[PDB]
């Protein structure tokens, strides 16, 4: 029973650490995707400005 | 260093400047290259009007500029010379359309490429007609049976609903499309299949398939291969829509398959960049949403007075690396009603057709379902929601309570239910059979693999030895207690004989 | 009048050549006398977007351009787009041009108003932040609206978003002297027809007595060019704004939805060839959103409350369109598929939904504390959702057993029988003021009605009808 | 309001006016600052001014960068801010305190305009969405402020 | 590419025999089109390829096909820039290629050769 | 940072600090989700040493004395190399982490440790 309570505490902490990790990673991903799309559009319009 | 100023036109104007006179009778070719041609004169030509180059090369006057008419070439020009005389035509991109189109293969000019013979037609329909209005429609009523248990239960498609098929490379989009078309032999619909930028060999495969199946008796296969011009690849789905709405307006039911619209949008962005139009995302123009909206909304369920005709658009878009929030995916997802989402990780895992049941939606919904289908589909959807919640508990099937163990068991068998072989469409009554056998709980006994073989044997045994069930459902379209008892009897009979094997 | 010819056309962007003296202003609508394939005159409309000089403007079309010819006659109307307004438009479908499409009859109203206008002055606003009372228990207690503020609508299909809209119209009509308007910015025509028919059936549009309806529907479909789908919102706005500036009626302005107006403006700027901003929106995203989100206020005369749907693309709350929209929004009500699938209608999640109006110094300390205790109980229920199943509901302590019991009572009392969903269900519609609401939750949560069955609070109006139903259920259970 | 002057340009005002308004506030403040009077100016925000400047810069076909912000987007803020000083004792000691405000999406301090403003101002008072939504108002995060 | 294709097309047309047409590398054809596009006067499309990309790949692939007379079997290799199958030219070739095999840097780096990523590789046969 | 310039002892201790900090940077992904409990004996050893190391790298400055309040320390190479030699040898393994935080010399670190054991 002590070992299973220990594993339950380990999971109750590790799943929430994985929660905060997925949240901060999704935020970094949103910023990165926004920057990528902006860079691609700006490099497209740079060629149009060249012509 | 200006366009339209060729130092010969200035000569002609220096000769004839006296006052600015109409010059629409004539028109000359100033600049020509990569599929477009800037044209002088033509001061009364419309937008979209066919302009006919000397030597026979049709063009379309897309963007009328200050003193030059930017024209897309409806072929590979490569022979029209500078200063050659173009004549206007007056027509605006029409196709002749008749019932004799049923059963043939045509290019985007509605001109046959099967080599059989010419298609006699009397009435013409414009290619860019306006859609049915806000007060010329009817709320979706009638179920279009696609032949797939999963779709016909969980993502019900209707007649006059614009249900999008979306996926990655090789997830089975064209597979589900042909599956539906081949299901609709029985009921009276006209199928349309518009291929944009695909291999002539792939069009040959699908056409030969419909031939050996018999579904060529009601289909018109528009084909536009990859080498064809961008304007023809762009104009293909609109020719499909014109053909289809001709049959629609005569009280008949239609189904059209845009396979795909991604290549149509790519041809459009090619032309728009080529005749110098401002780019947007991925160098698409602003008008790609306008394009797709007009084309899609041309297809809907007409009202009672106009004949109750309808036209289901079953478009396809292919998504790259699961970026379903990209430009053309978000456009088609916004315009369409439903989305049947296909996933390659299920496709590899064996679950075919590889539809994604948690992502797929249809805002028509159970309105477009048979009453028997909805009676079984409610229970089916609840069971699948439950197993979808319990998916992260299958490894721990050794120390879960027996109730969630049995929910895992039921969802495990139900996954075995929904798989189907390639292009083998089912009828609504056989699908009701399958979903009932599943949802009631009659497959817990047989192990995880036999379920498919058991169910096919079940359907055949019912078909042979209790022919009252299919008749009951064909007459009433309602799952009644008499057919329920009959199906329970037939099910246990087949189960006993199969177990004695 | 001022006559000019078409210089050049590139899709829905036209150029018009006026003589040196006469030349329209910015945003001046332009009728273009144009033909059809049957020869019939078809008047295609524009709006001057840029005075590009050389006595030549660059106007953006509001309709189909195919068939328009270089050198056609364009007449300068001389003023921004003037739409038909007033009580005539009630129960009538409209376009971006204010030209109706229901085939009922022509709007014989003479009153027009320009689609373009400045926001109400700073010496005009009604500074009192008041909670716009609706009658729905969930959105009254947990997501209280403000009058003259903007309210985002977050609901995926099948949660009853349209039934919620029709109920909101019905309540603002019956309780108050209000009138609603619906602006379908980019509305797919099949669902536009669906909504029109559902309003015909639900009595929101009296099909037999027009102009006794409660709504003036403005539908600008996805079929329409990108120029039209943007100005649809301004059309609906000015038609609403008349109803409160002159008639001082509490108007509801539904915009469905904001993201598609934002991307329609993005398409217009794309066609116009102005350099893009970040991830792909138009450079004037903030100013364009302002021009539509600052006519929605509560002036000294009336109040426009904007209940607009919002869509988040790529699940971003930080994409420019959601970020700018949220910068304007005042309260969000979020509808969840969970409550729809279960049967607690409406399907509003009282935790995902929040308001900035639920401050104590705005709503009263009693309302605030009851809302806080309700939120705490429902949150503790979500936390115990997994615990109770494993532990058994009896093995819980007495405090947590009380919590789950009262949480079930509260979650079931959140259900309401709708005025417009009675046609489907069969339960009569009900209206619940905040007095009934706060006292009902005080009674349920204070342990006083902790002796009632779960079902006695389900789809009930107030706590008095809850007690009545409870006595019925107990008599029905005895024998 | 006996002390206060409110220079207001709301959302649906020309981006040029939203770009001008902080400088009107700055001139007003400086007038009193130089004649031996202390001032306190509250810009709200600088990121909205940065957006207005981006709009009126991309309307001029100007080469942008770093989330489409123009080249002079640090020059904008530094010009506006660096005229806030505690004056010398010769010029009358009148000082203009400036407390500009900046909004962050998803707490993106590492964004272009937040890091630019941070590299100008003499500190930062970072408010926290989780702290403010948990009831600890005001939400000053003294760990990083 | 078009040179070797015209030679093989003669071989299949009149000498009416099966042909093997190995191409390497086929991405460099679209590469050259992209290099030449912007200088010719075309506006740059997405990430840098020419606007005439789909029809360029068409003018190669649809010319390469098996007929009644002869059969051109073509085993051609598509370079994928930075292993991104989302790149337009690899994305475009996929529509014309019947049997496709995708090499994965994981399988190549681990030491499993040939590095054919099996679950991503699909055939129509 | 080459022995021909900086001496073999300096170079070697720099390589060992870089090694241990690299290993902790690797194990960061694991420990984020799991915790230090799930690591091996040598892994947990390296992680504890890396904590002590990355805190001993810290030094209070004379010009930051207005923000920290603590008098900045000046500590050159003769004490830097020796202190790090000791930390990576593990003689000071009995000390906590906060003894190396914000100190200049390893002797000041040890004195702060003696204070952290005077405050029972
Ligand atoms: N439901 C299914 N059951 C079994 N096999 C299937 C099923 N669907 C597709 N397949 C197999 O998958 C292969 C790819 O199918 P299909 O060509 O329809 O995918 P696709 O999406 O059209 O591909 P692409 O996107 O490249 O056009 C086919 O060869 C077919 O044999
Ligand atoms: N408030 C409600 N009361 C009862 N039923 C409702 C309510 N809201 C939605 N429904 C159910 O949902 C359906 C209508 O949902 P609808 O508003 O059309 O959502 P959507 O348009 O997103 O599909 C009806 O069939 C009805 O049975």
């Amino acid at each position: 029973a002590s070992e299973l309570a220990a594993r339950m505490t380990a999971m109750s902490n590790a799943t929430d650490n994985a929660n905060e990790l997925k949240k901060t990673l999704s935020i970094n991903y949103n910023r990165a995707r926004q920057a990528k799309i902006t860079g691609e559009i700006l490099e497209i319009v740079a060629g149009a400005n060249a012509c | 260093i200006r366009a339209d100023e060729i130092s010969k036109i200035i000569r002609e104007r220096i000769e004839g400047y006296n006052r600015e006179v109409k010059v629409v009778n004539t028109g000359t070719v100033l600049q020509v290259g990569d599929g477009i041609a800037r044209i002088h004169g033509l001061d009364e030509v419309m937008a979209g009007e066919l302009v006919e180059f000397e030597e026979g090369t049709i063009g379309i006057a897309l963007n009328l500029e200050s003193n030059n008419v930017g024209v897309v070439l409806m072929g590979d020009g490569l022979m029209i010379q500078e200063g050659s005389s173009v004549k206007a035509t007056g027509r605006i991109a029409q196709i002749p359309v008749s019932e004799a189109y049923l059963g043939r293969v045509i290019n985007a000019l509605a001109k046959p490429i099967d080599g059989r013979g010419e298609i006699t037609a009397s009435e013409s329909r414009l290619i860019e007609s306006p859609a049915p209005g806000i007060m010329s429609r009817r709320s979706v009523y009638e179920p279009l049976q696609t032949g797939l248990i999963a779709i016909d239960a969980m993502i019900p498609v209707g007649r006059g609903q614009r249900e999008l098929i979306i996926g990655d490379r090789q997830t089975g989009k064209t597979a589900v499309a042909t599956d539906t078309i081949l299901n609709q032999q029985g009921q009276n619909v006209i199928c349309v299949y518009v291929a944009i930028g695909q291999k002539a060999s792939s069009v040959a495969q699908v056409v030969t398939n419909f031939q050996e199946r018999g579904a060529m008796e009601y289909t018109i296969v528009v084909a536009e291969t990859a080498d064809s011009p961008a304007t023809l690849q762009y104009l293909a789905p609109y020719t499909g829509a014109a053909l289809a709405e001709y049959f629609m307006y005569r009280e008949r039911h239609t189904l059209i398959i845009y396979d795909d619209l991604s290549k149509q949008a790519q041809a459009y962005r090619q032309m728009s960049l080529l005749l110098r139009r401002p780019p947007g995302r991925e160098a698409y123009p602003g008008d790609v949403f306008y394009l797709h909206s007009r084309l899609l909304e041309r297809a809907a369920k007409l009202s009672s007075l106009l004949g109750e005709g309808s036209m289901t658009a079953l478009p396809i878009v292919e998504t790259q690396a699961g970026d379903v929030s990209a430009y053309i995916p978000t456009n088609v997802i916004s315009i369409t009603d439903g989305q049947i989402f296909l996933s390659a990780d299920l496709f590899n895992a064996g679950i075919r057709p590889a539809i994604n049941v948690g992502i797929s939606v249809s805002r028509v919904g159970s309105a477009a379902q048979i009453k028997a289908m909805k009676k079984v589909a409610g229970k089916l959807k609840l069971e699948l929601a439950q197993f979808a919640e319990l998916e992260a508990f299958a490894q721990f099937a050794s120390d879960l309570d027996k109730a969630t163990q049995n929910q895992l068991a039921r969802g495990q068998r139900l996954r075995e239910l929904l798989k189907q072989p390639q292009s083998a469409p089912l009828t609504v009554e056989e699908q009701v059979m399958t979903i009932y056998t599943g949802t009631n709980g009659y497959l817990d006994s047989l192990e995880l693999d036999q379920v498919r073989k058991y169910l096919v044997e079940l359907r055949t045994y019912v078909k042979t030895n209790k022919p009252e069930f299919q008749e009951i459902i064909s007459s009433t379209k309602t799952f009644t207690e008499e057919a329920e008892a009959l199906l329970k009897e037939a099910i246990q009979e087949q189960m006993e004989r199969f177990l004695l094997q | 009048k001022n006559l000019g010819r078409i210089a050049q056309i590139i899709g829905p962007v036209l150029d018009v050549a006026f003589p040196p003296g006469k030349m329209p202003n910015i945003y001046n609508a332009l009728i273009v006398k144009g033909r059809d394939t049957a020869g019939q005159p078809m008047n295609v409309t524009c709006e001057v977007q840029q005075l590009l000089g050389n006595n030549r403007v660059r106007a953006v079309a509001m309709s189909a351009t195919d068939g328009l010819t270089r050198g056609m006659e364009v007449i300068d109307t001389g003023a921004p787009l003037s739409v038909p307004v007033g009580g005539a438009t009630l129960g009538r479908i409209f376009n971006v041009l204010g030209e109706p499409v229901d085939n009922l009859g022509p709007v014989d109203t003479r009153t027009t108003s320009p689609i373009h206008r400045s926001a109400p002055a700073f010496t005009q606003l009604d500074t009192k932040l008041s909670i716009f009372e609706t009658g729905i228990k969930v959105v009254d207690l947990l997501a209280p609206y403000r009058r003259g503020g903007k309210i985002g609508l977050f609901g995926g299909a099948g949660v009853g978003k349209t039934v919620l809209i029709m109920e909101l119209i019905n309540n603002i009509a019956k309780a108050h002297g209000g009138v609603s308007v619906f602006g379908g910015v980019g509305e797919r025509t099949r669902e536009g027809n669906d909504l029109y028919m559902e309003m015909k059936e639900s009595g929101v549009i009296n099909e037999q007595n027009i102009a006794e309806s409660k709504v003036a529907l403005v539908y600008g479909q996805m079929n329409e060019p990108p120029g039209a789908r943007m100005r649809v919102g301004l059309t609906a706005l000015t038609m609403a704004e008349y109803f409160r500036d002159v008639n001082e009626q509490d108007v509801l302005l539904f915009i469905d939805n904001i993201f598609r107006f934002v991307q329609a403006g993005s398409e217009v700027s794309a066609l116009l060839g102005r350099m893009p901003s970040a991830v792909g929106y138009q450079p004037t995203l903030s100013t364009e959103m302002g021009s539509l989100q600052e006519r929605i206020t509560s002036t000294k005369e009336g109040s426009i409350t904007s209940i607009q749907a919002v869509y988040v693309p790529a699940d971003d709350l930080t994409d420019p369109a959601p970020a700018t929209t949220f910068a304007h929004l005042d309260a969000t009500t979020v509808l969840s598929r969970g409550l729809a699938a279960k049967g607690i209608y409406p399907a509003v999640d009282p935790l995902d939904s929040t308001s900035t109006m639920l401050q104590p110094r705005i709503v009263g300390e009693e309302h605030y504390e009851i809302a806080q205790r309700v939120k705490e109980t429902l949150q503790r229920y979500k936390e115990l959702q997994d615990i109770i199943a494993i532990l058994g509901l009896d093995e819980l302590s007495e405090e947590d057993r009380l919590t789950v019991a009262r949480a079930r009572k509260i979650e079931r009392f959140l259900s309401q029988p709708f005025f417009v969903a009675e046609v489907f269900t069969g339960s009569p519609g009900k209206y619940v003021g905040l007095a009934e609401t706060i006292r009902g939750f005080q009674l349920i949560l204070s342990g006083e009605l902790d002796s009632l069955p779960e079902q006695a609070f389900y789809l009930v109006g107030n706590i008095d009808e809850a007690t009545a139903k409870a006595m019925n259920l107990e008599m029905e259970s005895k024998l």
